[PDB]
């Protein structure tokens, strides 16, 4: 009946992909010279948080950044001179995410209270509270000065209107908790990796799912667009990373090693898209090669689990945070 | 519920797909073209490095 | 130029002065996590997204968290509570015949899952076996036998170190059988890093705050003793 | 004398190596910087200064049987001896009291001990040790009165130790006797608490289911066996005339000396310290 009808389409989808596999990415990029050896050293260390850190977002100016911690603070730093600029106290001590507006006027926050809060930096006080989700917030990203996309643990995502606090549209289709999301460079599509080991490509204007990828074997923790915008990468807690192509609609390469068994908490790309930086549970960060899947560096300056990772817009520095309440700038 | 899943899969089945070779070539071309302005790949002199 | 350079250093000093003052309060308070089996009556104990309460006893601050806003079967948010003093687990001991596997089996499975967790590998559990009078009445009356649902209750005998307090010989056996059923799971998995503290609780009594205080004191004392290699 | 120069050369290297390693590990790593590590660092610094500026000169003076640095350097060496011995024993008392406060009263321990209070305590301990050593000795209030003492003080080639009854008694009391009883009381209380906690654990889950004695035995026995006979004969040889020889005095003094080398093995047996040492 209906159940058997869905099975027939699944075979048709799989068959169509198999006809387009002319070759593999590893074969094509065999003749290009390797990147070599990459070594990075800590330039700055930021102190002041009383507890572990989960969130961190760079500024558009590539100089200011924000961070969140369970002690209930939202501190804005100055990476150049190492000077604290702001310190916003939160009503709820369980914060799981944070974001920084493209214009630098607002900062968002959220966590186990099922609410997203917006703060007015240039006025600091709470400006808006958004409610309606039935699960803990996992991520939030600013579309523009008046729109924001959030994902929660009720297996749904939504798009908000800060002026009136109403869900413009709702995205459904996942069967597990949504763990992360990332916006396209042009801000028309975004992807979300959930706990059902699947990632979907949504349309902001229309509000419908377009493509689905089901490569991983366990919970998906991180996701990030390629700088071009035609690909993305994910990281699960089975110590594997995969690169998916939207146009070919299939996985291209896998990044794994035989000496790693810990989970992956965060991923990010480089300015040119050649390097792939991923954070792990073994207290250190690894640097991969996107075109060859070969390790090229290790960042081993942290004494606890690494929870967040980010690269500046100009590609000048990499910031990492960990559970020992310290941030570090690597260059 | 069952009807909605059937309708969704039909939409995903009718998608034009290009060869893997084309996508790999495009990615390689983009990386080769933009490898010049990658401060993390080639280290920058300390004069133009704000952190050192 | 140099005018703005000194301006930033003035605001940093004010912020750093506030962080030092708030650090004293953070280190002098103890955080507790409250759980439940679904119909264990954990809200009555508290009365007598997330809900939090503040209370102090003997001039010591405590802070309790109740998570009723997340109804998911799996618990992805349980890794955030890896730096709490203790976990309070409330179970209805008078639900061995309610199919709702019965409720006691589900509670035991949840306790086993919580105990054998990668992140919660150094946190003790304070266990409240609630609804004692319902269990006593149901045991004293007929038409319900524990060995029907738990066959191991037969051939089980009351331990010698028991403190029945002016009680029926029967009721006393059932309580200790359930407590040992929990302690068997508690002891095997862990070795020296965290313990379990079972209590027999009802709705009338009001000594639960003193019990929480005493188990917290014991937890911290054992932590220090083990750290100094004296235990 | 050939054998003595070899064995006594190992004591110099053992003291400096162990104490330097402890100091570098604490300073280099941010995770090893706590309140107790401040006291440990103070004790390590005292032991390092002792092993750097006491053992070599004393060894040379014993081997050559003649002091070749004048009277002023002899006085300075004696002052350093007293300062470094006094300031090392008094830190063990601080560590014992810290453990006592940590275990007996666990709720108030965080408020009681802070970085500023620890710094004040360490500075006060070092000040009190300084008043005992430099102030009386440099002002010639420790000198004896017999003819032999007068001759040895007059001669510029010999540097021997002579004191009166009051100074010997007061210095011995302040350096050794109060800390001994304080730590004995503290560790008795700690052992009692550990015993009752073990009894509670056994009563709770005995059916389903020595270290304190060994640890306390090591901690008390090393210190007592190292430092008790010397501080007994320090009073015996003044109360009783012509009863204690000089060779016995020196031997007991050196037996007390080696405790500085022994300390880092006792007070740095932690997984974090072992990891820090391995990372070096
Ligand atoms: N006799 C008795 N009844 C209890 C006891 N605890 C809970 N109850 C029952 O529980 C009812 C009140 O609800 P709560 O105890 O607050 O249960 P709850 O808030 O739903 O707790 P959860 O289901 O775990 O969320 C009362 O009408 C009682 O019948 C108890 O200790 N003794
Ligand atoms: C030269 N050796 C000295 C002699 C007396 C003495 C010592 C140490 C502590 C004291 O309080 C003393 O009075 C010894 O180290």
């Amino acid at each position: 009946q209906l159940r058997q009808e869905a099975e027939q389409l699944k075979n048709q989808i799989r068959d169509a992909r198999k006809a387009c596999a002319d070759a593999t990415l590893s074969q094509i990029t065999n003749n290009i010279d390797p990147v070599g050896r990459i070594q990075m050293r800590t330039r700055r260390t930021l102190r002041g948080h009383l507890a572990k850190i989960y969130a961190m977002h760079w500024g558009t100016d590539s100089r200011l950044l924000v961070s969140a911690s369970q002690d209930g603070k939202l501190i804005i730093w100055d990476s150049y001179t190492t000077n604290k600029v702001h310190a916003i106290p939160l009503r709820s001590s369980w914060v799981m995410t944070c974001a920084y507006a493209p214009s630098g006027n607002y900062v968002a926050c959220g966590g186990l209270d099922n609410i997203c809060s917006i703060y007015n930096l240039k006025t600091v006080r709470v400006s808006r509270e958004l409610a309606g989700h039935t699960g803990y917030l996992s991520c939030c990203r600013f579309l523009d000065d008046n729109q924001i996309v959030t994902s929660s643990g009720d297996t749904t995502c939504a798009l908000w209107d800060i002026e009136t606090g109403q869900q413009t549209t709702t995205f459904t289709g996942h069967t597990g908790d949504v763990m992360s999301l990332s916006l396209a460079p042009d801000t028309r599509l975004f992807v979300s990796g959930a706990c059902d080991a699947s990632a979907k490509l949504w349309d902001v204007r229309e509000g419908m799912c377009r493509q689905t990828f089901t490569g991983h074997e366990s919970d998906i923790n991180a996701i990030c667009f390629f700088p071009n915008g035609n690909a993305f990468a994910t990281g699960s807690d089975d110590a594997t990373c995969r690169l998916f192509d939207l146009r070919a609609d299939q996985e291209l390469m896998t990044y794994s090693h035989d000496n790693i068994i810990c989970g992956i908490t965060s991923v990010s790309f480089s300015k040119s898209g050649r390097l792939l930086l991923a954070g792990y549970d073994d207290f250190n960060c690894n640097v991969w090669d996107a075109l060859k899947a070969d390790r090229a560096g290790v960042l081993a300056g942290h004494d606890n689990r690494v929870s967040c990772l980010g690269v500046t817009d100009d590609g000048m520095a990499v910031a990492t945070g960990s559970w020992d309440s310290f941030l570090k700038i690597w260059n | 519920q069952a009807r909605k899943l059937v309708e969704q899969l039909k939409m995903e089945a009718n998608i034009d797909r290009i060869k893997v070779s084309k996508a790999a070539a495009d990615l390689m071309a983009y990386c080769e073209a933009h490898a010049k302005e990658d401060p993390l790949l080639t280290p920058v002199p300390a004069s133009e490095n704000p952190f050192r | 130029q140099r005018n703005e350079e000194k301006a930033q250093r003035e605001a940093n000093k004010k912020i750093e002065k506030q962080l030092q003052k708030d650090k004293q309060v953070y280190r002098a308070t103890h955080r507790l996590l409250l759980l439940g089996a679904g119909e264990s009556g954990k809200s009555t104990i508290v009365k007598q997204g997330i809900f939090e309460t503040k209370f102090q006893v003997d001039k010591v601050n405590f802070h309790m968290f109740d998570v009723g806003g997340q109804r998911d079967e799996r618990r992805k948010w349980i890794q955030c509570f890896n730096d709490v003093t203790a976990i309070i687990f409330v179970v209805a001991s008078s639900s061995y015949n309610m199919v709702i596997t019965n409720r006691l089996q589900e509670a035991l499975n949840l306790f086993k899952s919580i105990w054998n967790n990668r992140w919660l590998r150094t946190i003790s559990v304070i266990l409240f076996l609630n609804k004692q009078d319902l269990l006593a009445e149901k045991v004293l009356a007929g038409k319900s036998k524990i060995e029907d649902y738990f066959p191991e209750f037969a051939r089980y005998t009351t331990p010698e170190d028991a403190t029945p307090e002016p009680e029926d010989p029967r009721v006393t056996r059932a309580k200790y059988f359930i407590r040992d059923e929990f302690l068997r799971i508690s002891t095997a998995s862990g070795d020296g890093r965290h313990y379990c503290y079972p209590h027999f609780t009802c709705a009338v009594d009001t000594e639960n705050i003193r019990r929480v205080f005493n188990d917290c004191r014991d937890i911290i004392q054992r932590m220090h003793l083990r750290q100094y290699e004296l235990l | 004398v050939v054998g003595m120069g070899i064995v006594m050369s190992l004591i110099v290297l053992a003291i400096v190596f162990g104490n330097v390693l402890v100091i570098t590990a604490i300073a280099k790593f941010e995770r090893l910087q706590t309140v107790t590590n401040y006291f440990i660092t103070s004790l390590a610094c005292a032991d390092l200064v002792m092993g750097l500026a006491v053992v070599p000169f004393g060894a040379a003076h014993i081997l050559t049987k003649t002091w070749t640095f004048g009277n002023f350097w002899c006085e300075f060496w004696t002052s350093i001896d007293v300062l470094c011995v006094t300031a090392s024993i008094e830190t063990l008392c601080v560590i014992a009291v810290d453990r006592y406060f940590a275990i007996t009263s666990p709720f108030k321990y965080q408020s009681l001990l802070t970085k500023n209070k620890a710094r004040v305590i360490i500075l006060m301990v070092w000040i009190v040790s300084g008043l005992t050593s430099f102030l009386p000795i440099q002002m010639h209030w420790y000198r004896a009165t017999h003819q032999e003492a007068i001759n040895c003080y007059a001669e510029e080639t010999c540097c021997d130790f002579f004191t009166n009854q009051a100074y010997a008694i007061a210095s011995s009391i302040v350096s050794f006797y109060v800390p001994l009883v304080i730590m004995v009381f503290v560790y008795s209380r700690v052992f009692q608490e550990a015993k009752r906690q073990l009894q509670k654990i056994d009563k709770s889950e005995g059916r389903f289911h020595h270290k304190a004695l060994k640890t306390l035995g090591i901690i008390m026995g090393t210190f007592t066996l190292c430092w008790l006979p010397f501080f007994i004969v320090n009073i015996v040889h003044v109360i009783q005339d012509n009863l204690i020889r000089k060779e016995v005095y020196i031997l007991l003094n050196w037996i007390g000396y080696v405790n500085s080398g022994f300390n880092p093995l006792i007070y740095c047996r932690s997984p974090d310290f072992r990891i820090a040492f391995q990372e070096l």
